[PDB]
Parts: structure tokens; C-alpha cells; sequence
């Protein structure tokens, strides 16, 4: 009977890890938050550190088609925000990420988006809401609201191209799986878990003395 | 006669051995063909068994078969047998030689002498039915607040069983016997890296086609009738060529063909048996995805098998298939020397994996796999080996 | 020139984020002690749990001997202390491991044993010292203090064999590469890292109703 | 000619094609041959270069491959060049059709026309040489101090370059061409899964062992002298045989056996050239470790490779080696329309998994894998590819 003591005890225990641990990591969380601060006001004040930052990580230019780099060049700053923090409303692994762009003449207007993501039961898959955006005026062709029929034979044909620029990222949910941005999910942790929290790391090594890094 | 007295009469004499054979629990489970919704007769019940041996010389082991026993059920005493061969392996470190053929050869013929009832007694159904039960549907903590309540109020944390769930069934003791392999040789099946031993014999694929050829022709002389059908197939093949290899076999009915032919419901899917790792199941799941169930015959299947590479860029294999009558009447329930049948899944596949598990690109592992076995028997199991004194002249 | 100071600020950030994971690290060290500490005490009132939880953990009884079982069954006790507590002179990642074993008459004594592992500079390796433990009588043909010459060809037959038991991971060190115990650091590892740490969810699951786990 | 006459020459009239040609940066490299300590002659340099090719059709990739070119210096005026094909694939997404043997037979004229010096200009030591460098010896941190100091100092962040640290090597034009390739067939080589694409056709083991002989017959007759030494090799098979394939070829001097002969230094290490992702490096390898390269004759590595699995259980592979001088005296620095050479391994890299990086099981991949090429090579490296009018009747 004193087994059916200890039995209760760590089924206590049990309910409470699963509580404890969204407490080291809301710590982490916390402890990162004004370093990064911190960090980005210098990036913000060095020129092309983010358009050197994306050219130089490798795995990036797998995800998105190469015309995109014109535009991607042009990305002045990158944030990483984590939601929960703002309220235990939020999956610890909950986030958005803001981008700058400053645009270029007569093809691409100067905006800033902030797509968010985070994840839906059902061990939980991460998820995205649809977020508005400026498309270059070269992607007229390929813009899927500027395309009449997404089911005429033309017309999967040209969504299927715009949806695997970057652009065609913002839209993705991971909810129409195959339907929209290939690996839009991947990619978000990239930034979030790699590109993000490194950029400096890579920005040191686009720095290397002699062509051959 | 006993599994013993078959392995005995195929090993040099006075030679000693020692055998595992291990079967899991009949398992009541799907159709082995996919039935079609909209079918007369669709199978009352399939019940899967897994037969695993391996031999033992010198305390070290150097074989191993793996073969699936399926016994169908349509109704009353409409039953059906099958015998599906999926793998066999040697791993070199036998210190003395051997006849690999006829070791399994003789094997299959005891699976082949096994009563189908012996698979019928207890069958542990594909899904079972007061609640208070833990089960994979139970967290830590319920689980623990289950065996705290059980506890609180009982002296004790089990409970009750009579306890019955477990189906049972019957059919004839003689009936409709298959056997299905395919023949593919790889660097090994059940010894990983034993391909890295030196002495270890690999036939390539005419090599393993007539290894296995010869072993079914034995069989359907000595163990089937005389009407008994065979059919062989080897992809990438001409039905001229296949019927030069089948002039070599002393078995007169050998046709080029299969033994799904039927020419009821002509559309693969609803012909072709599903096994484990098998290419048939594997091309069959292929048209699953790429969704062209519906649209090819057991007549296409074939031919479109052949080619998308691994036949295509792989040496010969073959199919052959076998649907016939024994002989004698099939009417061996095994002995606990025939078999030794784990409690479990869990104890099964941990017995299994002591040798498949084990690595062979030295005598160590294979040292190793026989006493971690033996050990294990007897700590957990109250058992041990079949000891061998080999009986046979030359 | 206020590019030359952006720069001297990453850098320091730089140095920094090498201490600042330190931190984050040793907060859930701290955490985690006293929580681990309620658990093990519960866990001491039941009977057979370890005895239950390692014969019931599949992965673990790939790394050993099947015969040590008859051993193995006897252990009251598995604790597990993360070093870098007891002094900023240790990895975040070390830690030592400590076991009861209540013996059994005329062939296994009862013994209780820590071994420590610490990882070892030059991305850094994890290593071991020795530590003494009494082997089963059995094992007196496999045991190395009972082995003349391990360079015989029946000393090394024999050595090699007693290797491959638990008692011979208390030798290994991971200096000696395929000379000791094999994968004697992934297995401290799974011990620090998933049987401890989990030990409970395994005991729940040995306790399933019908022989059929 | 330059290479895009080639082309245009074995491709059908009025069509258009796109082709890419990216070739690596000439890199100062280990010796091909395993040298021993104490020789008379050991290499005084190797030259390693990569070419790499593919065509393009209405904006699809259909075709690729993969050829390096090693010039060896053993001293002033003792000079050898030898060229190894690695890859070549196609993904059966071009609309048209057309003769992939007479492409790649050309595009290796092509390399065989080139004047070994145009190897020889700049060469990427394999280790270079007042401090301040950033290098892959420099932690972020560093990095960053090293950028402010350079700043502070100088108005600011680049250095010095007059910079001639790249190595610089001579050679007769008209030296020893060899020729080297191993024949293996795979579902695909550079284009991944397309090999899930129906309209794609593989050639088998006896199928391409042919098809590569056949390219380098025509070679041997247009492009090399008529005592050049032509070897020819099947794993696991008889000189005889051989022989049987051999008198097939127009070809005279055709014989069994391999260019690595030489009856100084009987010991495999020594002869065996190591290339990459070969099977004759990998076995080589397999011996360094399981410690044996001091103990197999080239004759026994021939007779051991045949077994230890891989050719044991896969379709006909052949070793092809060529050996003698070419007719015409090779002398052609090709222009930036017949290459186009990346500014480093990483942006060469770049350019080529466009290509080899791209998912083929759909003719959107091919699709995307073209665009993406334009696209970049225009963006990042102000070029583009070379338009093809295909002049050949029939
Ligand atoms: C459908 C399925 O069940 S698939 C399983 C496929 N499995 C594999 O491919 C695993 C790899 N293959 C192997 O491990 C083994 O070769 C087996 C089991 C296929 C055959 O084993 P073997 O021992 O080679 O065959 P077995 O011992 O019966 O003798 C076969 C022949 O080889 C000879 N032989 C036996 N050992 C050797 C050896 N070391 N070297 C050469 N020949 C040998 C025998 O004399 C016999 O030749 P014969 O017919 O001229 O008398
Ligand atoms: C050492 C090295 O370089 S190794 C590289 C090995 N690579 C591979 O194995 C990749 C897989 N193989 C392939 O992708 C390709 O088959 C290749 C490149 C090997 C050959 O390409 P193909 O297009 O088949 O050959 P090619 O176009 O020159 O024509 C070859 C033959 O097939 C025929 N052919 C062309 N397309 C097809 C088709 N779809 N179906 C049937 N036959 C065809 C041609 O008529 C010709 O036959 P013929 O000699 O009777 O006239």
C-alpha cells in the first residue's frame, strides 16, 4: 500500500515534466531575446550584411528558384520574434519572422513582412497563415493573382512556376500538402534555427581573404 | 517424424549440431490476395505464422530461414494452405561442410508434414473487446493511477482471466498446399555483414534459380502428387529459355507460368499475394501510390515488373510457384523439441534479433549470436537447443 | 568607421553566446536536480522497478551479454549527477552514473558503483577512468583480473569475451578505440539521456494488461 | 573546331538545342597512380580538371556528364595526359530524339582536341603561402577584430594583390592520351529520380558495356594512331569470351587486359590508377584499411575485385583503357563560348546542383532545372548559355 503510495507520486511528476520543460526553454527564450537585440542593432548598422548572409549560406539557394536572388538582395533586415513570450497562449516553438526589403526601380516596390508560424494538434505539425506581399513586376507571368484559371491547363502551369519563388513561400499554410511551396515548413526553420540564430557565423566566412573560401 | 530425425538424416554422421526453431504466434490477419469488394467468395478469416530457424555447429551459428506458413479459411472446410519462403542465409563460419540444399530442403518438408489444424487452436485475432484496462492507450500517469486504484482496493495490481478471447478454428486435415518464393541473391539476408567473411559462398542469380529449382523439384516428387501444378518465372525472360532451364528438372508437369494465372477477375491487384519484402507486394504498393491498381493486369504486371530497374538492373531472379495435393496427409503437431513459441512479440523479435541483429565480418558475432542464445533460453525461457548427432554416410 | 565599430560589437557577442549556452545549460541542470530528486525517492519504494524498466528498454539489451541478465535483474538503483553543479571546472555534458546491485549468494556479491564520464578536449570526445566492481563468480572464466596473458591466443580468446559483458563497460574508457568495451560512451550516453531520464515511462509500459505489449 | 560545331554536327537540322559546359579550376593534385617511395621516376605534378556538360531542349535538361582530365609532369619535357568519364545520364524528358552515343562521343573529340597547355596556365596549389588573412583558421570573432583593425587603419576592408601565387607549368603539345572509364549501369547518375520517368531509357549491363565500346571504337579509328594500345575488361568473365566481343570491333588491335600493365612493379597500389567514386579506388581503399595493398599482385586485384559481392551480384561491368598517340596534335585553348569557368569551388558547386541537385520523377524538375541555370549564370556571372542549330541529316 505503500506502492500504491509512490505509484501516485510519479504520476504527479509525470503531468508536471511535460510543465517543467516549457519552463527551461521559456528561459532560454528569455535569456536570448535582448542578446539578440543587442546583435541586431550592430547587423543594422553594417551594409549588405543580410544580402551577404543569404548568398553565402549554402542550403538556402536550394529551396527557392535562382531569379530570386535580384530581389533577395535587397533584404535589409531579418527578425526573429518569439510568440511565446507574449502570452502562454503560445507553442514554445511558436515564432515569426520580419523581413525588409528596400526594393528596386520600376519592378519591385520597398516593403517589410512578418509571416508567422506556429503549430496545430492532431505530435503537432508547424503551420502558416497566408500574409500579403508586393510581387516584382517581372513575376507578372507568374503571379497567381494576376492568373485567371489555376485549373486551365496554362494555368496550373504558371501557378506551379510562382509558387516555387520565395514569394510563393508567403502563401504557404502546410495544410495543402503538395498544393503549395515545397518544404515551406523547412524553410521557416531554417531561419528560424540556423540562418537567424548564425547569421554572423556566416557572415565571417563570405569574409574570407582570397576568392577560394 | 520429428523435425530432429529430418536434420539428423541430412548431416554427416556422427557430427554434431544444434537448431533453433522458432515460430511466432498465429496471428488471425488480412487477406493474403486483396480481395474485391464485390466477389462471391472473399476469405472468411487468414492466419500468419513465422517460422525461424537456425543451425548451430560448434557453438558457432552459420544459418538461418525465415519462412511464413498462411493458412486461408472460406467457409466450413473450403481451407487453403500456403508456404511462403522469404529468406535463407549462411554466413561461412561453419567449420565443417555441409549440405545447405538439404538442410533446408528438409526443413520445408516438415513444415510441409505440419497438420494446417496445428495453426488453428489458439489464434490472436487482429482486434479484441468492465473497463479499467491499461493498455497502448494509456499514458504514464493513468497507467499509475490504474495500478494505484487496483491496489487500494484489491490486495494485489493484477486482475481475472475464464479468459477466452483468442479465436479458434478447424478445417480438414488435407488440403490445398502452395508454396511461393522469389528467388533474389543479395551479400546477405540474415547475418549482416557476414559478406565481409572470406569463406562465406555466394551464388549469384542462375546460380541461386537452380539452387532453389532443384529444391521444389525434390519436393514435388517426394512430398507432392502427380498432378501436382509448378510454374516458374524469370523476368526479363524468354518462355523459350525458361522451358530449356525446366527441361533440366526431373519433375515432368513444370510449366512456364505462375499460379495466380486464374482467369476469374483478370486485373492484378485482386491476384497477387502479398508477403513480406516481397517485390510482388512492393511493385503491387508502388501501383498504390502512382494509383494504377485498377489498371493493370496480372497479364501487364509482369511484363511492366521486368523493367523500372531493379529487375532491369539487377541479375536474374525468378518466380515459382506451387498448387498441388501432399502425398501423404500433412499431420504433425509439433513438439516443444519441434518448436519453441515465445510469449510474445516482444520475446520473439528478441530472441531473433540475438543473431540477425548481431554483426559477422568476424567469427566473434557469430560466437557471440549462438551463446547469447543458449543463455537466453535457458535464463528467460526454461529451455535450450536441440543437440544433433548427424546421421548421414558421406 | 562606424562600420569598424559594428564590428568590434558582434565580435563580443561573439566570445559571449559560448558562455551564454553555458547558462541556459546549467539552469535546467539546476532545475531538473531537485525534481529528479522527489521521483527517485518514490521510485526507492518500488519494488523491482529498475529490475522491470531495463529488461523492459529494447534498445539496451542490444550492448550486452544475455547472460548478464541473471545480474542485471538485481539492481535496487540508478542515479544520475550532472557534474558541471559541483564546479565551473566541469562540461555542461558530464555527469556520472551510479548503480546498487543487491548481489546474490555464492556468486555475485552486492556492490554499489559510480563511473564517470567527462568529455575530453582536441569537438571534444567523451572518455572514461576505470572503476572497480566485483564480477560475478561465473564470469572467472571471462575475467580480465583472472587472465594470465590477454596477448595468448587463448588470454585474448577469453579477454575479449568478458569485454563484451556490463562489468567490462566499467573498463572502458573510449581511448582505447576497439581495444575496450564496444560503444561503451553511446551507452553511458543512453543511460544519461533516455533510460534515466525516462525511466518511468518504461515501467508504465512493462505494466500493460495482456502478455501482448 | 571549337566544341559547338561539334554539337551542331551530330544533332538533327533546324533544330535547337542549349548547352552547358562548366569546367572546374585546373587544382594542383596528388599523384593518379599510388607512387612508391624508393622510384627512379615519381610525378612532378598532377593537374586535375573537371568537365562537366549538359544539353538543353525547349528549356528542358535531357542529358549530362561528368569527365575529368588529369595531365601528369614527370619532369622538363616527360609529359601524359589521361582522360576518365565518370557520369554521364540522361532523364528522358527531351520532346525530340536524338543519338546520346555520337553527343558524347563528340564532346569527348572535343576534349581530345584540347592543347594539354591551356591545363597548364594557373594552377590552384594543393597548399599556398607579413600576415592579416582571414582564412578557414579564423573564428568569427577573429574574422571581425581582423575587418575593424583593417578599417581603422585603412579606409577600408580589402588588401594587396603584384599577386601571382598560382602555379604556372609547361608541356609538348602532342603527348600520351589516355582514356579511362568503367562501365556500370545505374537507374540514374546526375539526374535524381528520373529514373521514375517511363520515357526514360536504361541500358543494361551487356547493353551499355557495347554502346561506351562502340564510342571509343569510332574514337580509336578518327582520333588516335593505328598502334595505339586498346585494353578492354569484363569482371568475371572468360579472355575468350572477351575476345568474342572484341571481334566486333572495327578496331584491330583491341586486346584483353587493361593500360596498367607494366611489368615494373608488379603490385596493384602501385599500378592502379584512383579516380573518383570508382570501383577500382574502392576496392584499392577497401585494402588500405582491411591492410593488404602490400600483398596483391595487379593480377590477384584483377581475380579478387571479380568476387567480394558487387560484380558478384550486378549486371556486366567492363574496364575500358586506351593508351597511344592522337593523329592530329591536340592545340586548342577553347574560347569562353566552349567553357565557362567558375571563380571558385563554391560558386562551380553552385552551378552544377542546379542540375544534379533537382528532383527528376516529373518534367517539372528538368523544367526548373534549365531556368534556374539562364537565370543564374546571366544574374550572378553575366553569361549564358550557347544556342544550337542542329545541322545533321536525318
Ligand atoms: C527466396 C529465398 O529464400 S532467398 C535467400 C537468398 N539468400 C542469399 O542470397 C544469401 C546469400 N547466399 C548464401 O548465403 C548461400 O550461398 C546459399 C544459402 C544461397 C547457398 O549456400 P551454399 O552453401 O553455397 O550451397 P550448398 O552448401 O547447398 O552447396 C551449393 C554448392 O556450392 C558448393 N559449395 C559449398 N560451399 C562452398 C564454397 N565455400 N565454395 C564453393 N562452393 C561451395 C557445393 O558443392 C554445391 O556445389 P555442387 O552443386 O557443385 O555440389
Ligand atoms: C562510365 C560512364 O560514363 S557510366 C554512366 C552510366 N550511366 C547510366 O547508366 C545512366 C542510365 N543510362 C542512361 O541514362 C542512358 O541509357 C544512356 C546514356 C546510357 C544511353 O542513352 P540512350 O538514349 O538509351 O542511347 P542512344 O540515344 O545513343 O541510343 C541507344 C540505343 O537505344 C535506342 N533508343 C533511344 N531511345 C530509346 C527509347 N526510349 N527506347 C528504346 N530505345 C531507345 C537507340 O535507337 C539506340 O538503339 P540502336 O543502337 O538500335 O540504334
Amino acid at each position: 500500500n505503500e506502492h500504491a503510495k509512490a505509484f501516485l507520486g510519479l504520476a504527479k511528476c509525470e503531468e508536471e515534466v511535460d510543465a517543467i520543460e516549457r519552463e527551461v526553454e521559456l528561459y532560454r527564450l528569455n535569456k536570448m531575446k535582448p542578446v539578440y537585440e543587442k546583435r541586431d542593432a550592430y547587423i543594422d548598422e553594417i551594409a549588405e550584411f543580410w544580402k551577404i548572409v543569404l548568398s553565402q549560406h549554402v542550403s538556402f539557394a536550394n529551396y527557392i528558384r535562382a531569379s530570386d536572388f535580384k530581389y533577395i538582395d535587397t533584404i535589409d533586415k531579418i527578425k526573429v520574434e518569439w510568440l511565446a513570450l507574449e502570452s502562454e497562449m503560445y507553442d514554445t516553438r511558436d515564432f515569426s519572422i520580419t523581413f525588409h526589403f528596400h526594393g528596386i526601380e520600376g519592378d519591385f516596390k520597398e516593403q517589410q513582412v512578418t509571416k508567422v508560424f506556429q503549430i496545430k494538434k492532431g505530435d503537432g505539425i508547424l503551420t502558416s497563415e497566408p500574409v500579403p506581399i508586393e510581387w516584382p513586376q517581372s513575376y507578372d507571368s507568374i503571379n497567381p493573382d494576376l492568373i485567371k484559371d489555376k485549373r486551365s491547363p496554362e494555368g496550373k502551369k504558371k501557378y506551379r512556376q510562382g509558387m516555387k519563388t520565395i514569394f510563393g513561400w508567403f502563401r504557404w499554410t502546410g495544410l495543402k500538402p503538395g498544393k503549395e511551396f515545397p518544404h515551406g515548413d523547412s524553410l521557416a526553420s531554417l531561419f528560424s534555427e540556423e540562418i537567424y540564430p548564425f547569421c554572423v557565423k556566416y557572415y565571417a566566412e563570405a569574409q574570407r581573404d582570397l576568392e577560394d573560401e | 517424424m520429428s523435425l530432429n530425425d529430418f536434420l539428423s538424416s541430412v548431416l554427416p554422421v556422427s557430427e554434431q549440431f544444434e537448431y533453433l526453431s522458432l515460430q511466432s504466434i498465429p496471428l488471425e490477419t488480412h487477406a493474403v490476395v486483396t480481395p474485391n469488394k464485390d466477389d462471391k467468395r472473399v476469405p472468411k478469416s487468414t492466419i500468419k505464422t513465422q517460422h525461424f530457424f537456425s543451425l548451430f555447429h560448434q557453438g558457432k551459428v552459420f544459418f538461418s530461414l525465415e519462412v511464413y506458413v498462411y493458412v486461408t479459411l472460406w467457409d466450413e472446410a473450403d481451407a487453403e494452405r500456403l508456404i511462403f519462403v522469404s529468406k535463407a542465409d549462411t554466413n561461412g563460419y561453419c567449420n565443417t561442410r555441409v549440405s545447405v540444399r538439404d538442410i533446408t530442403k528438409i526443413i520445408l518438408e516438415f513444415i510441409l508434414s505440419i497438420d494446417p489444424n496445428y495453426y488453428l487452436q489458439k489464434v490472436k485475432p487482429a482486434i479484441r473487446s468492465s473497463p479499467e484496462l491499461i493498455s497502448a492507450a494509456s499514458t504514464p500517469a493513468r497507467t499509475l493511477r490504474i495500478l494505484a486504484r487496483r491496489l487500494k482496493q484489491s490486495g494485489s495490481t493484477v486482475l481475472k482471466e475464464q479468459q477466452d478471447l483468442y479465436l479458434s478454428f478447424t478445417c480438414p486435415r488435407e488440403i490445398l498446399t502452395k508454396i511461393c518464393l522469389f528467388t533474389r541473391p543479395a551479400s546477405q539476408y540474415l547475418f549482416p555483414d557476414s559478406s565481409k567473411n572470406s569463406k562465406k559462398h555466394i551464388l549469384n542469380g542462375e546460380e541461386l534459380m537452380k539452387w532453389w529449382g532443384f529444391i521444389l523439384d525434390r519436393l514435388l516428387i517426394e512430398c507432392f502428387q502427380n498432378d501436382t501444378q509448378a510454374k516458374l518465372r524469370i523476368p526479363g525472360e524468354d518462355p523459350a529459355r525458361v522451358r530449356s532451364y525446366l527441361r533440366g528438372m526431373k519433375y515432368p508437369l513444370w510449366q512456364v507460368g505462375d499460379i495466380f494465372t486464374s482467369k476469374e477477375n483478370s486485373l492484378a491487384v485482386y491476384n497477387i499475394p502479398l508477403f513480406p519484402d516481397d517485390p510482388k507486394a512492393r511493385f503491387i504498393h508502388q501501383l498504390a501510390e502512382e494509383d494504377r491498381l485498377l489498371k493493370v493486369s496480372l497479364s501487364s504486371f509482369w511484363i511492366e515488373l521486368q523493367e523500372r530497374q531493379e529487375f532491369k538492373l539487377s541479375v536474374t531472379s525468378s518466380v515459382m510457384g506451387i498448387s498441388g495435393y501432399s502425398l501423404a496427409t500433412p499431420s504433425l503437431f509439433p513438439s516443444s523439441a519441434d518448436v519453441i513459441v515465445p510469449k510474445s512479440r516482444k520475446q520473439f523479435r528478441a530472441i531473433k534479433k540475438y543473431i540477425t541483429g548481431e554483426e559477422y565480418d568476424t567469427e566473434e558475432g557469430a560466437i557471440e549470436a549462438f551463446t547469447n542464445i543458449r543463455d537466453f533460453l535457458l535464463l528467460r525461457m526454461a529451455t535450450n537447443l536441440q543437440s544433433l548427432t548427424g546421421k548421414r554416410e558421406h
